[PDB]
RNA sequence: UGCUGAAAGCAUCUAAGCACGAAACUUGCCCCGAGAUGAGUUCUCCCUGACCCUUUAAGGGUCCUGAAGGAACGUUGAAGA
RNA sequence: UGUAACGGGGCUAAACCAUGCACCGAAGCUGCGGCAGCGACGCUUAUGCGUUGUUGGGUAGGGGAGCGUUCUGUAAGCCUG
RNA sequence: GUGAAGAGGGAAACAACCCAGACCGCCAGCUAAGGUCCCAAAGUCAUGGUUAAGUGGGAAACGAUGUGGGAAGGCCCAGAC
RNA sequence: CCCGGCGAGGGGAGUGAAAAAGAACCUGAAACCGUGUACGUACAAGCAGUGGGAGCACGCUUAGGCGUGUGACUGCGUACC
């Protein structure tokens, strides 16, 4: 009699190519955690255990729109709390594809519950169409 | 049949389901009445024309039927955090349904 | 959950589940839109006619 | 440090734009590294005989001139907790 | 002594102020159940059931009400090898 | 203002300190004051200015050929810049 | 009667209602334990939850959403006095 709608493992994936990539990026990497979950594909589970598939294309286009890229840190001081410290900034290290840079879903799933199954499901390889090594059937 | 009923049970749209209503403040144990309260009941909820509500109220009655919930299902819960200590004190209500609608 | 199925399609017309309110609500007939409208779910391919009614002056 | 040259006919490294630069940020520097469970892979080498059991995509289970091999196999030792 | 003043992530207008509008919406009044206290009613009255009003967190005090391992008693009374 | 022998929704996580606010129920409705792109569950709505700085969640003693809204005024085409 | 250390303890007989009366003589749970039917499972967070529920060791049903517990997802929190 439920409205309920558990596993589902994961029933809707929409496997789409996101070109918003730079061109409207700070608008979509804010909201690529609403898409995982929703406003399409919200329709069974928008909260609970569920999987989707984005398809990335480029990364190292940031685009960002303010004084900020060239003077926001990032730090991880992954051992013993670092020490010695480091200070480059958001348009000099999304030259590589890392782990703070690119993602976005990292500050918006923001601890890693509900996270910690869905790392690298959208692939992140990074190069254009030389470099779609995605899904062989036919992605949107 | 598509009730309008609403009263502690607006759940209750379906056409059977089962689903619960209200026990009422008098006599809600007798069964039935036999008599029928209400005919705005649908109209395109039941057709080959569609829409999702009251536009309509097409010929088919609901019958006063309160029926027969008579053992004592669960109802009760406590009270304790800091010294709030109430481990009877819980005065009982419970819901109910209808016995079966044959139209 | 219940909503998604008169606003995840409804979007891309324009038919904005906040903004569509205030132009529905005008009638004091049609209120209980809040889990009456979930048959939206499977019911698509006859549903697409019923932002018609009132169109004229309600879009 | 100054280049053209203005804001404001002036004066001028900045405004729009450049070219370099240091324990410094970076960086295939030096040293380990998915034990970073994102779970990726190149290079090179190696296995193909018969079948059974239903509660079937879940599997459960046998038997192949016994292969080349494997650690206890006799003292250790170079590391021996 | 790990950037650590909204909890983040800083958002170039999504804002910041004024003007319209409908969604979220604590235990917060509503659906409609049950009802201990002190009051008013229809009558009843050994008294009580419903209507009507005030309303239902409870260590200082005074009200005033439920039950037991069984002892001393209900009972050669009825119960059970 | 009822503070705890009051618990936890308020104004930041200043149990007290603004004050009326909970017995106990729901696959049911919503009230304010925080907000309302977010982890987060409703408009990239319509309708008017400002703002072009990362301004918002660091001001006090001053400053300044960057601009913005308003009403008076000075100077100027017998020629003021 | 049978084994073993010319032992300890059991596997059947058996006086016996009984060895769950067997001379570490009480007809008899408690602090803590061993092999197992299935769980959760060698990326751990926050009194180890009651929720809300997938299907799993097993069980009943001329099909009828239940009779069963560690408890994938995560939500709620601070049980004391």
């Amino acid at each position: 009699m439920k409205t309920f709608t558990a596993k589902p493992e994961t029933v809707k994936r929409d496997w789409y190519v996101v070109d918003a990539t730079g061109k409207t990026l700070g608008r979509l990497a804010t909201e690529l955690a609403r898409r995982l979950r929703g406003k399409h594909k919200a329709e069974y589970t928008p909260h609970v255990d569920t999987g989707d598939y984005i398809i990335v294309l480029n990364a190292d286009k940031v685009a960002v729109t303010g004084n900020k890229r060239t003077d926001k840190v990032y730090y991880h001081h992954t051992g013993h709390i670092g020490g010695i410290k480091q200070a480059t900034f958001e348009e000099m290290i999304a030259r590589r594809p890392e782990r703070v840079i690119e993602i976005a879903v990292k500050g918006m799933l923001p601890k890693g519950p509900l996270g910690r199954a869905m790392f690298r499901k959208l692939k992140v390889y990074a190069g254009n169409e030389h470099n779609h090594a995605a899904q062989q059937p036919q992605v949107l | 049949m598509y009730a309008v009923f609403q009263s502690g049970g607006k759940q209750h749209r379906v056409s059977e389901g089962q689903t619960v209503r209200l026990e009422k403040l008098d006599i809600a144990t007798g069964e039935t009445v036999e008599f029928a309260e209400v005919l705005m009941i649908a109209n395109g909820e039941e057709v080959k024309i569609g829409v999702p509500f009251v536009d309509g109220g097409v010929i088919k009655a609901e019958v006063v039927a309160h029926g027969r919930g008579e053992k004592v299902k669960i109802v009760k819960f406590r009270r304790r955090k800091h010294y709030r200590k109430q481990q009877g004190h819980r005065q009982w209500f419970t819901d109910v349904k209808i016995t079966g609608i044959s139209a | 959950l219940w909503i998604a199925r008169i606003n995840a399609a409804a979007r891309q017309n324009g038919i904005s589940y906040s903004k569509f309110i205030n132009g529905l609500k005008k009638a004091s007939v049609e209120i209980d839109r809040k889990i009456l409208a979930d048959i939206a779910v499977f019911d698509k391919v006859a549903f697409t006619a019923l932002v018609e009614k009132a169109k004229a002056a309600l879009a």
